[PDB]
C-alpha cells in the first residue's frame, strides 16, 4: 500500500 | 498571518545520472520540532563528519512521495541522526498538508534516524505516524524530475538520482507559512 518505512517496507 | 515559521533552510544539488537537473530548497519549521530540524540540517551540511551528500533518493512512487536520507547502507535499511542511531518521535504538531511537506521516514515509534520524504500528495493516512519538519520552497521541478524516473521492482530509480551538494542558508528574519488550523 503507500507506506514509508525504513527496513520493511509494507503493502 | 497564521501558521508556523520558517527559521532555517536547507538546499539539495540534484544530478541524475550525470545531468545536473537543478536545486531543491527547504524550509524547515525549527521553533516547532527544533531537535528533528537541527538534525536534518547537521546532515546537509556534514558538520559531524557524515551527511546526506553523495546520498540518492532510494525509493520513488509516483504521485506519493520520494525518499532518501539512507548514507549509510543506501537501500533503506540504515541512515542515522546526530543524536545516536535512532531518536524519539519529538511532536506530532505539523499534518502532511499537501504536496511538498518533508517528513521522517521511521520503523515504527521512536526510530527515526536520517532518511525522510517528500510529499508528491496530500497523505493524512501518514499523519499522526510521521514527524513532519519542513516544506519545498523552492525547487519542485527538480522533484516531480525524480517522480517519473522508471524505477526497478523495488521502487528505486534505474538512473541514480543523487544529491551531489547540500547546505544551510541562513534566514535572516523567520516568515509565516499559511496552515488552516494553527
Amino acid at each position: 500500500x503507500l507506506l514509508v518505512t525504513a527496513g520493511l517496507v509494507l503493502a | 498571518k497564521r501558521g508556523p515559521s520558517v527559521t532555517d533552510k536547507v538546499f539539495f544539488d540534484v544530478r541524475i545520472g550525470d545531468k545536473d537537473v537543478g536545486r531543491i530548497v527547504i524550509g524547515l519549521f525549527g521553533n516547532v520540532v527544533p531537535k528533528t530540524v537541527e538534525n536534518f540540517v547537521a546532515l546537509a551540511t556534514g558538520e559531524k563528519g557524515y551527511g546526506y551528500k553523495g546520498s540518492i533518493f532510494h525509493r520513488v512512487i509516483k504521485d506519493f512521495m520520494i525518499q532518501g536520507g539512507d548514507f549509510t547502507a543506501r537501500d533503506g535499511t540504515g541512515g542515522m541522526s546526530i543524536y545516536g542511531e535512532t531518536f524519539p518521535d519529538e511532536n506530532f504538531k505539523l499534518k502532511h498538508y499537501g504536496i511538498g511537506w518533508v517528513s521522517m521516514a521511521n520503523a515504527g515509534p521512536d526510530t527515526n534516524g536520517s532518511q525522510f520524504f517528500i510529499t508528491l500528495t496530500k497523505p493524512t493516512w501518514l499523519d499522526g505516524k510521521h514527524v513532519v519538519f519542513g516544506k519545498v520552497l523552492d525547487g519542485m521541478t527538480v522533484v516531480h524530475s525524480i517522480e517519473l524516473q522508471a524505477t526497478d521492482g523495488h521502487d528505486r530509480p534505474l538512473t541514480d538520482c543523487t544529491i551531489v551538494n547540500s547546505g544551510k542558508i541562513d534566514v535572516k528574519t523567520p516568515f509565516v507559512v499559511e496552515v488552516p488550523d494553527w
